[PDB]
Parts: structure tokens; C-alpha cells; sequence
């Protein structure tokens, strides 16, 4: 089965400080018709650990993020927007990639993971002058209507850091105490989503890693070098979802509903 | 050649100072220390163990001084932060906003500074700067006096602030080793720890100012520790009360004052062991307790963790 | 009275494809007995009834009195009747009272004399407005009203008098929102234009004491925050 | 069984806020006995009262029964439904209505074994969809259905056997139209390439007879057009 | 007041054969989210007149144009699409023009007017070998979602000969004897829709030619050189409509709303 | 310089012609048509007068026929389309899709041919081909019986196709003229129009069947 997605469909624009608010236009007329938005991010993921007591493996894996996603700030935040059966529009970009300022010298970084990300195709020089300023960015993505609207579908592949970060972002403060509010404001933020990733799980198990590229081959689609960059993870990531709920109809072999599991994060 | 080195670690001239329980414990914890490299987040790991029955380092410190001390006779939870040995060259500020913190492990990476928000950190207990490429140390580390054990070792760190030994409380200290000036290893060798916290507290240099209350019986050296030893003695607050009161010339003055020292020193006119006498903002009270009311230059009020200090004879002011 | 465009402020149709009546006169009673009978206990089951009563449909017009006839004119009764539709549970009726509200506010906005818009009525709508969005943890989409924008617009027109007021009266009941109240990045951008205004403006001193209120009701005072860039001078 | 993608079928979601339930025990009880005792002289009292039990929340419902349960195997009671529908009024029940049949119709067309899709089912849809479209004077949108797009599809797939039936029951249904039957450039551009299939296709005769009722529904023959060109060979 | 629409606004697209389908998939996706949608067209006028009797002199107006539509055909369509705020999306072309073939040789004209629509800018060579087809046009038009729906409104300035062409482009058949038939077709077919000369006449006539240009200048429209081509023509038109109906909330001074002239022909 | 040609007009060769009351008639209806040039939709303009109070050659032939021959003793509606002076090289086929038509003025323009389609007009009365290039007219003009007055004024049209006189009740053939072949002219003259119709009628050439 082979999945080849018109041409346009493929096309990611870059954003920078210069062009942000122009696109964020452009976002803002899409949303309506194009209603589902899927996010990736791209930072050092160098993690320090929490020690000490908390809880079950998730107050553990939640305590770890939360200490992370407060050190630490997203070199890179793909978005990718398209209709329920995964239509884009035939005319301008419909998958942008933020590039937030960001200065190596000034956070927290190993010569190795430096390098490791040149390699990845970070261009430190100009996310240092020509990098968003997340503060602008967060107050786009506020009122753009993406956020805080059922009508809205978001769509993640192992979320909780991605999720984390963007949380983090409309929130303008230090991430809270323990996953419970976390959570109380990523269903506030975001009340329709989907974790991908718990998705396929969950459907690779019916049948019985679960990395997207497997459910991207399985789908038929081509390794196009635009899929290795932040905002083509987001592409990818949502063609995917859109290719995968067409087929199923959002039914899971045994008949439930995808909607089952909307806004359960992990996996 | 850093490992053999004498310039680095200074008991290879000794040759022994492996007699010394001192410099020995110097060498014990320095090498339980370097054995700790290569693994990424090693004091969370060791904890998984623990926690589940490789030891540590805090704990090997926490034995040796056991020893030593033998032989001379919803939530709010986790507070420990793992850094260790991901070989990191800078720190977002962002930790230090973390102020429940009392651990911090930042050994092993490559870190070429300590970012000063670290005075952000107030209830750090343990610190270790292990393994950096640290070339000194920051001052206003000093206003993390509520420190117990805190080590830096195998760095190149030449001389310490002052400031602490501000640092009252620090029980450990390994500086096994840098190329530090042998003097502050001297104190350290036979005067061990709070030898040389206390050299530091006392002398540091004069420290000046732009421009512009305790009985003695309340004010014993073991509440106010950051205050040189000096300078705390009522020989010498006596002194400064004279000249603070006699430079302000006020028509009435309430005065906050044992019996004794009234009706000798100050009655040379006004009225009233302890008491209250009379004659005829940021803070009233500075302490690392409570900094609060019930302005001086604030620029001043930094590089001092409280008063009475060197030109302030009591916590409180006029 | 003569119009003038506004490129900031917009309101969209409602999507729907429910036929909109307005109400026979024994429909309009039961409602308007309901409105008036209400306090804060008997909501739950007063707005039971009117649920009954009041059939989407009917919606259109339900907003268009309420916002209209009360909501314009008894700022007191907001909570309340804000308490009211949120528990009829409906998306479109919600829809509605926004569009209505955002209907009559432009056309206050785009009167070209001054003197000649009501601004009890401006503010009690843009109350109104904040009292049925931000303060509900629901977002006014800049499609509909981009604040920032519309408030530099207003400095190049000399339109801040009218404008002013309105976006403090709107922000005003992000203090109400766990969402909205800063810092949220959104809330604290409009506030700090609003700041540099209160400086760079030199505009009457009206303006600034509304200005003072607002970043009053958060408890912050105009030297909380950093002052923005946008007003070149 | 295994679904295969359809380029050129597609449904999209209805818009509105209104929340869709099931229907409670007495809702279910007055609607059968309203859609079982109707008859066409009946219809616009019967609905009357429908419109009174069945209320837009619950149309999403009524939808997925009626289509399901009875317009699926009943061919005989479609026009009577057709009638209750267009009765009934609105726009966002028909919404529904054609939302559903679409989607079953989606089911169907997508199934990967041949033998394994009930022709009965397909057959009495594509009417289904067709009585509630076509025959309406009402379209079926293009991003819905592709016809001859999905056809051409249909022959390089191997699939004309499903195809061809789907669109000649949803065809047929023009004839009672007097927008869509011929000389309609629409229904006619689909007659041709139907057509050109019957000479070109070399497929199974029971297609032929298809393509030949169709078109004797419009009181023509396979005569009556010259064939199109979208078939190459 | 100055009305300087963005520039993207000004934008029109030229559709021949060779590119109709895509133009035409581009136009199916922003129907729903641009839901104005504005229609000129260019042809010879050359009218015959009919003789004989008829009835008012509406009845003979349409069946004058009844005649012509029959014996014409339109060299060129415009169409425009915005919201009801006469948005337009920031991307891509939303104003078309549709070249249809056309021969001189072939088809009822007069030196004259040749010579003076080839002033006017037509190419004839062009529309001779790369013109759409009309049938392909038409039925590219019906399943687009343009037509037949309430939701879609419909703009015309002095309609009578546009909205008999489009009308017989869509019924592949001769022009109704009547007007009433050629209306119930209309309503049929476009459900929706204003003639912008009318309401213009009505709201002019508080206050109490007519042509499109004075309503652009007195809205504040430049005269761009692109408002002269047929497409220029919807475009403005669109323009036009959309800023009068902000304006006035589409109520007229008196406070009836424009919706009383709704489907209402002629000027 | 085809006004002083005789082949076009006969009686620049008679001369006399002009004292028969039938080329006088011709002569004098084709003055009139040749007046009528220069103005789009004459004929409709004409009615435009006539119908208030405007020559309308058809009115002319009246007129002239009845002085002839005295001194020689919902919907349906709207019946006549004009397409009179709109100098246009050639006619659309749907004008024949209008079988309701009685008159159809296609006078003054520059069309060469006039199509086979013309048959479905047998509803035909009027019919106007004046100061066109036909080169020759359809037979199956002759299926249009009902046509009273046929005006070809000015072609180049040698021939009468047979056919009509396969139309009875023509009144009035304009001829004047074109380059006739002078057996129809010298028929037309003699016997009339009526006159040249019969011969028509009478001597067409067989034809079989298979």
C-alpha cells in the first residue's frame, strides 16, 4: 500500500521573529476549517533527576518532566494543521516551524548534544539574533483560537514533555507540584486531544517499537528528509493520525471509540 | 599527569599527610568522589538502590565524619536535584528558581562558572561542584549559610571568597584537590573546617560604605555566627553605640538596653538586667532568621548575611 | 449617524442550521417571568424550566433582549444572568449572547462622533462581554477582537477615549479567571501596552485612572510591569 | 474485515454546538410510533407532533436509527421517510441525515473483499442518499462524493463491480428532479463516462443492465450520448 | 476615507483549460469558509431585439435577454469569494477569471466590437485554442458547493445578463419562454444572493449614475488598473458589497434590512 | 461600384424596365431596403414608432402590393427577432431553435451562407436577407412554405434552388439584385413573382426513388 501525499501537503515554512506574526495570520484563518493541530518540539532533553520520595512511576515520570520543562527552554515547535480527513489547503503553507531564541551560551547545553543538534540541522547563529521570543509567540497562540475550544483537535505522539512545554508556554509560570493540576491545565488548554502514540499502542494490540516511523511505514508513507525536522514531525505525525482515523473510522478492532482515550497522555 | 600532579593535590610533597585525619579524609571522600564519574545522574541512581535495600557520597561523608567523631571521644515532597555527570558546559538560571531545593548535585560535567543566582538556593545543604571545570568559586555562595556537607574536588579553584565562611553550619569541605594557595589548606590541615569558616569570617577585608538594640546577655556568638567573633564582643558594640548615638544628635532618644550599662555608660541627660531607657522600610531588624520590619544602602546590605557586623552593632537600626 | 470602518473588530454568523424565530407571546412570558423571578439559590431550577420553555430556535432572539433590553443598562445583574446561561448548557445560546454583545459593541466603536456614543452603555457591554468569556475560562479569539492592535489603531486615530475604556472594562474580569489573570502571557502583553500608553499617550486623565483600576483589580500598581515597545513617538 | 482508503469519498463533520444524546425510553416510544402509524396523507399532522417529541439534540440519533434500521433495508418507505424529513424542516436533521447514509455508504464502498459487502445494503443507500439529494433539487457536494473521478478509480481498481451500482442508485434518483435530470451538464458528464465504460470495460453484464435501467430512466439509451474520452486503453 | 484593500486582495487569477481543475479544487475548498461569492461576465451585447408583444416592460426586458442569452456566448466569467466581512484568505488567489473558447471566426460579432474588446484586453488567440470548455465548466460549477445552498450568498451588480448566462450555463438548456420559469430557476439555483446596483439605488435613494465606480469611490476604492478585467469586476463588486454591508450592519437608514431586496433581479 | 453594374440591376441594360409596373415594384422595395442600411435593429425600432404614433419595408410591401394590384384591377407571445444591420459575419444555430417565429430579419449583415436549420422555421412569414454575401440560397428554404414576403436584396445569388416554388404563398421575392442567370429574371418579369414560383413548381427535375 503506498500513501503519497499531495505535494503542497509536504511543504514546511520556517518562522523566525521576522515572520511570526504574518503566519500566525494565516494560522488564525485556518483553524476554522482546519481544525486539527498536531505539535512536536525539539530541545536537549539532557534531563536532570528529581530525588527523594513522590509516588507511582508517573509521579516520578511527571516530577522528572516538570523539573525538565522548568530548566529547560524548546530550541524548536513544529505545528501542522489540517481537516479531519487530513485535507490541507491546496495554497500556502499549512506546517509551520517556530524557531525560538535561543542562546547556547546562555543555557544549559553539552558540547555534545551541540554538536549532536548541528548535526540534527540546528543553526545556532540565527535562532541566537533572528529566534521568536516565546513571550510574543505564547500571546499568538493564546488568542488564535487553537487553544481552550472543543472544537479544536490536538494531536501529540508520546506527549507529556511536548504537551509540557506548550503548557508551560501559555501558562507564564513554573509548571505545578504534581501531574493531578498539570493536568487540570492541559484539559483546560487543550479539552480535545489525542496521544497518538497510546493509539496505536493500543491498536498494534489488538493482533498480541510503537515509534512513529513504523506506523508511518505501515501507512505506506515514503521517508521524505522533510519528515526528520521538527516541523515535519508534526507533519508526519498528523498525516498519520488523519490516514489511521480514516481507515479505522476512529473504531478500534473491538468497536470503541478512538474517543476513548482523548485527553489520556503517555504511552 | 593531573592525577600525579603536586601542584593539584600538595601531599605528594608531604609526603604524608595520611597520618592527618584531616587531609586523610581529604583523600578518602576525593576518591569516593572521582570513582562516581562516567555515569549519568549517579545520586538518583544510588538513591533507587538504597531505596530499594554504589553507595553514595553524602553518606560515605556523612560514616567518615561518624568515625572521626567515634575515634575522638496535592503536594509538596522530593528535595534533591541530579545534574551529575552529564558533561554539561552552563546552567539556565531556572533551577535555582527551584528553592525547596537542599541537594543540588552538579558534579562531573564541565561547568566553567557557578551562575550567582545560586544565593537563590538558601536551603542547600548539600552542594557538589566535583569534576567542573570551575576556575573559582562565586561569593553569595555565602548566603547559603544553611549548607552541611559541600564539595568541589579535582576542579581548579585557586582562592575562596571569604564570604564564608559565612557558612556557619558546613561540617564538610572537601577541596581535594585544587591548586589553592596553601594557606586556607594550612588552616584546613589541624584547624580542620570551621578552623579555616572561621579564619574567613574574621578577617575579611575592611568592607566600606557610600554614606547615611542588643544587651549582651541576648547577643551570644552561637545566634550570630556571621558576625567576625570581634565585632560581636560588647567591648566593642559598646563603642559603636557611643559614636552612632553621639553622631545623632536627637533631642529625644528612646533607646530600645541593660540596667548596668545605663546608669554607667550612658547616663553621661535621661531616664528608665534589661529595660528601656529615654534621654532629653526594608528592614529595622537584619538576620539571615528574618530580614523584615518591627533605608540603608541596600548595595551595602548585600555582601552581609545579617547584623550586628562590622559597622552595625545590633540587628536592629536607628 | 455616520459609520466608520473598524480593522480590528469583527463578528462572524453563527453556524447553524436551526431556523430562527422570534417568540409568541406566551413563550416571551414564560421566559420573562423566569429572568425576573431569579436569584442566586433558585437558579439551578428556575433555568430547569426555562429550558423547558426556551427552545434553541428561539436562541437569536433570547440573546438579543437579554443583551439589549438588561445586560446593556443593569451591569449589577451580569454574574447573574452570566450564571444563568451557563447553566442552560448550550454552546449555540453562549454563541449567540457573545454575537449580540459583539454586535452592538461595534457598533458603538464605529460611531464617528465622539459625543455621541452612550459609554455607560459601551462599558456595561464590555463588562458584559468579559463577563461571558474571559472570566469564564474561555478565550475571545482575535478574529473577533484583536485588543493590542485595535488599541495602537486608536492611538493613530485618536480614537483611545473610546476604545480605552472598552478593553479595561472587557480585561477587568480576567481577575475572575484562573486562566486569564496574569500572568497569563496574553492578559500581561495588553497590559503592558496599556502602560506605555499611560506613558507615551499624554491623553486625558480619565484614561488613566481606568487604566489605574484595571491593573488595580489584579492587584498591580503602573509600575508592575515593564512598559511595551509599540508606541514609536 | 480490512478496509482499503478511498481517494474520492469523504465525509466531514457536522457544525454545530449543540450537544448530541441518545434518546430516553419515552423519546424512542413517541418517535416509532410517530414514524410507524405515518402514512403520506397523515404526514403533516404525525410530523406536527414528531417535531415536538424530537428535538435537534437528538437528531443525530433519529439519523443513525432511521438510515440503520430502516431506510437501509425498507427501499419501499423511502420516499414516505424522504417526506418526514423535508417535513420536519430542518436543515441540520437533513445534515444528519445524509452525514449518516454517507458514512454506511463509506463502510461499504471501503470493504477489501468484494463478496463480502451485502449488495441489498449498498443498493438501497446509494437510493437512500439519492432520494434525500438529488431528487431533492438539493446537490451532492463534490469533497462528498467524486463521481467521475471515483469511477475511473473504480476501473483501474478493479472495483466497478461495487462502484458502478453505488452510482446508478444514486443516479436513478435525478429523474424525479427537475435541476439534475438531463440535459444536466452534471448528471450527463456522469451518463457519458457511464457510457464509455459500457463499450470499453469488457466488465460483467449485469453492469451493462445497470448502466441500461439508468439511463431508461431517462428515457434513453446507450444511444442517446456520445461516450467520453476517460478511458484510455 | 481611503479603502486600500491588502494586496494579496488584489490578486486575480486567469483560469484557461489547461488549469481549470485546479483552480476549480482550490475554489471547492474555501466555499465553505468564504462563503460570498461575487460573479461577473463579458460578451458582445450585440443584441438582437425581439418584436411582437409581450407584457410590461419587464417581460420584454427578459425576453430581449431570454434572445441573447440563447443566441451569445460569454467570452469571459469573473468570480470572487470572501467572508461576510469580505475577508480573503492571506494565501493564494481568492478572484478567478475563466477564459471560455471563444472564435471570432466562429461565433456572432462585428469588427467593431472585435476590435474593441481586444482594446478591452481579450486575447482571442488564447481564448480560441486554451478557452475552457463550457460543458466542463458548467459541470465543475454545479457539484461545487457554490450552488444551491442557503449557506452561500451570492453577489451581482445589475444581474438581468449575468444571471441568465450562469443560469444557462447550468441548465445546458434553451432560456425559459418567461421570466417567472427563468426565476424559479434563479431561486433554484442560487438561493441566496443580492444585486448590489439595487441596494445601492434603495440606500442612495434616502437622501432623494448608480454605476459600480461611484460606489467604489464614494467607498474609497483607488482606481487599480486590475478592476477594469471581467475578474477585476467581481472582485470589486465583492469589495464593494462587503465594506456597504459592515458599514450599515446591511440595514438600510430607514431600518429594514438589505434582506428584503434579497433575489430580487434588475436595478 | 456594384450599384452601376447590369448584372446587378437589369435596367442599367434594358433600359427600359422601368415602365414594367414589376421591375418598377422591384426597383422601389429594394430602394427602400437599401434605405433602411446603417441603423442596428432597424425593424425594431420602426415598430418602436409604429406602435406609438418608421417605414418597415414589410409595411412597404404591403403598401406597394395592395396599390399594385387595386390599380392593376402564461406565455407564447412576441413572433419576430431581429437581427437587421449588426455587421456580423455569421448566425447563431439557436435562433432556429425558435419555431414560434413568423418573421426573423437577418438583413444588413455579412453572412455568407444561411443555414440548413432554416427549415424548423416553417412557422416563416417575413424573412430578410438583403445586403449580405450569400453566394446562393438553401433549397429547403423550400420546407418554409408559409413565407408571404423573402427579401435577398444585394447578394450574389445566381440561381433559384428549385424547391420554392415549393412555396405557394409567396407574395413578394425581392430580387434586386444580384447576379440572376436570366431565365428566372426574364420568368420574373412576365409572369411575376406568383409567375416564377409555377415555373419552379412545374419543371423540377425528377428524382427517383430506391
Amino acid at each position: 500500500p503506498i500513501f503519497l501525499p499531495p505535494p503542497n501537503y509536504l511543504f514546511v515554512r520556517d518562522v523566525w521573529k521576522s515572520n511570526l506574526y504574518s503566519e500566525f495570520a494565516v494560522i488564525r484563518q485556518l483553524v476554522s476549517q482546519y481544525n486539527h493541530v498536531s505539535i512536536s518540539t525539539e530541545f536537549v532533553g539532557t534531563l536532570a533527576r528529581p530525588i527523594g520520595t513522590f509516588r507511582s512511576k508517573v509521579d516520578y515520570h511527571y516530577q522528572t518532566m516538570r523539573a525538565n520543562v522548568d530548566f529547560l527552554n524548546p530550541i524548536q515547535l513544529g505545528l501542522s494543521l489540517s481537516d479531519a480527513n487530513g485535507n490541507k489547503p491546496d495554497n500556502g503553507p499549512s506546517t509551520w516551524q517556530f524557531n525560538f531564541e535561543f542562546d547556547p551560551k546562555k543555557e544549559i547545553m553539552s558540547t555534545e548534544s551541540l554538536e549532536l543538534l548541528r548535526k540534527s540541522g540546528i543553526n545556532f547563529e540565527k535562532h541566537e539574533n533572528l529566534g521568536i521570543d516565546v513571550f510574543e509567540f505564547s500571546q499568538l497562540l493564546m488568542d488564535s483560537g487553537l487553544m481552550m475550544d472543543d472544537s479544536v483537535t490536538w494531536i501529540t505522539y508520546h506527549a507529556a514533555y511536548d504537551l509540557g512545554f506548550l503548557i508551560n508556554i501559555l501558562m507564564n509560570d513554573s509548571m505545578p507540584n504534581n501531574k493531578e493540576d498539570f493536568e487540570w491545565w492541559v484539559h483546560q488548554y487543550m479539552p480535545n486531544f489525542y496521544d497518538l502514540n497510546l493509539v496505536y499502542k493500543i491498536i498494534q494490540e489488538f493482533k498480541n517499537q510503537y515509534s512513529l516511523t513504523t506506523l508511518a511505514d505501515e501507512l505506506g508513507l515514503p521517508r521524505f528528509s522533510i519528515f526528520t525536522t521538527t516541523g515535519g514531525q508534526s507533519l508526519l505525525m498528523l498525516l498519520s493520525f488523519c490516514q489511521l482515523s480514516k481507515l479505522s473510522m476512529h473504531k478500534f478492532p473491538n468497536g470503541t471509540d478512538f474517543a476513548k482515550y482523548q485527553g489520556v497522555i503517555y504511552g | 599527569v593531573n592525577a600525579s600532579n603536586p601542584l593539584l593535590h600538595p601531599h605528594l610533597d608531604d609526603p604524608s599527610l595520611l597520618n592527618n585525619p584531616i587531609w586523610k579524609l581529604q583523600l578518602h571522600l576525593a576518591a569516593v568522589s572521582a570513582q562516581s564519574l562516567g555515569q549519568p545522574n549517579i545520586y538518583a541512581r544510588q538513591n533507587a538502590m538504597k531505596k530499594y535495600l554504589c553507595t553514595k557520597q553524602a553518606l560515605m561523608e556523612m560514616a567518615d565524619t561518624l568515625t572521626d567523631s567515634k575515634t575522638a571521644k496535592d503536594d509538596q515532597l522530593w528535595h534533591a536535584l541530579d545534574l551529575s555527570n552529564l558533561q554539561i558546559f552552563n546552567i539556565s538560571a531556572n533551577i535555582f528558581k527551584y528553592d525547596f531545593l537542599t541537594r543540588l548535585y552538579l558534579n562531573g560535567n564541565s561547568l566553567t562558572e557557578l551562575p550567582a543566582e545560586i544565593k537563590n538556593l538558601s536551603n542547600l545543604r548539600v552542594l557538589d561542584l566535583s569534576h567542573n571545570r570551575l576556575t573559582s568559586l562565586p561569593a553569595e555562595l555565602g548566603s547559603c549559610f544553611q549548607l552541611k556537607y559541600f564539595y568541589f574536588f579535582d576542579n581548579m579553584v585557586t582562592t575562596l571568597p571569604w564570604e564564608f565562611g559565612n557558612l556557619c553550619n558546613l561540617q564538610f569541605l572537601g577541596v581535594e584537590g585544587n591548586p589553592l594557595e596553601k594557606q586556607f589548606l594550612k588552616i584546613l590541615t589541624e584547624k580542620s573546617v570551621t578552623g579555616l569558616i572561621f579564619y574567613l569570617r574574621d578577617n575579611r577585608p575592611e568592607i566600606p560604605l557610600p554614606h547615611e538594640t542588643l544587651c549582651q546577655h541576648y547577643a551570644t556568638p552561637k545566634m550570630y555566627r556571621y558576625t567576625p567573633s570581634w565585632a560581636l564582643s560588647w567591648d566593642y558594640r559598646r563603642n559603636k553605640l557611643k559614636e552612632q548615638i553621639l553622631s545623632y544628635d536627637s533631642d529625644l532618644l528612646c533607646l530600645q538596653v541593660e540596667s548596668k550599662t545605663f546608669e554607667e555608660y550612658w547616663v553621661p541627660t535621661g531616664i528608665f538586667v534589661d529595660g528601656c531607657c529615654i534621654f532629653f522600610l526594608p528592614f529595622t531588624n537584619f538576620t539571615p532568621s528574618f530580614t523584615d520590619v518591627i533605608e540603608v544602602d541596600p548595595e551595602y546590605v548585600s555582601k552581609f548575611i545579617g547584623f550586628p557586623n562590622d559597622k552595625f552593632p545590633s540587628d536592629h537600626i536607628p | 449617524q455616520e459609520m466608520i470602518p473598524l480593522k480590528f473588530f469583527a463578528v462572524d454568523e453563527v453556524s447553524c442550521q436551526i431556523n430562527q424565530e422570534g417568540a409568541p407571546k406566551d413563550v416571551v412570558e414564560k421566559v420573562l417571568f423566569v429572568l425576573n423571578n431569579v436569584t442566586l439559590a433558585n437558579l439551578n431550577n428556575k433555568v430547569d424550566e426555562l429550558k423547558k420553555s426556551l427552545t434553541p430556535n428561539y436562541f437569536s432572539w433570547f440573546s438579543t433582549y437579554l443583551v439589549t433590553q438588561r445586560a446593556k443598562t443593569e451591569p449589577n445583574y451580569h454574574d447573574l444572568y452570566s450564571k444563568v446561561i451557563v447553566a442552560m448548557g448550550s454552546g449555540l445560546l453562549h454563541q449567540f449572547m457573545v454575537n449580540v454583545t459583539l454586535r452592538q459593541l461595534f457598533v458603538l466603536l464605529s460611531t464617528k462622533d465622539e459625543q455621541a456614543i452612550d459609554k455607560k452603555h459601551l462599558k456595561n457591554l464590555a463588562s458584559w462581554l468579559g463577563c461571558i468569556t474571559l472570566a469564564l475560562n474561555k478565550p475571545i479569539k482575535h478574529k473577533n477582537i484583536a485588543f493590542r492592535e485595535m488599541l495602537i489603531e486608536a492611538y493613530k486615530e485618536n480614537r483611545l477615549e473610546i476604545v480605552v475604556p472598552f478593553v479595561t472594562k472587557i480585561l477587568q474580569r480576567a481577575s475572575e479567571s484562573k486562566i486569564f489573570k496574569p500572568p497569563n502571557p496574553w492578559t500581561v502583553g495588553i497590559l503592558k501596552l496599556l502602560i506605555e500608553l499611560n506613558e507615551k499617550a499624554n491623553w486625558k486623565l480619565s484614561l488613566t485612572f481606568e487604566v489605574e483600576v484595571l491593573l488595580k483589580s489584579f492587584n498591580l500598581t503602573t509600575k508592575s510591569l515593564k512598559p511595551s515597545n509599540f508606541i514609536n513617538t
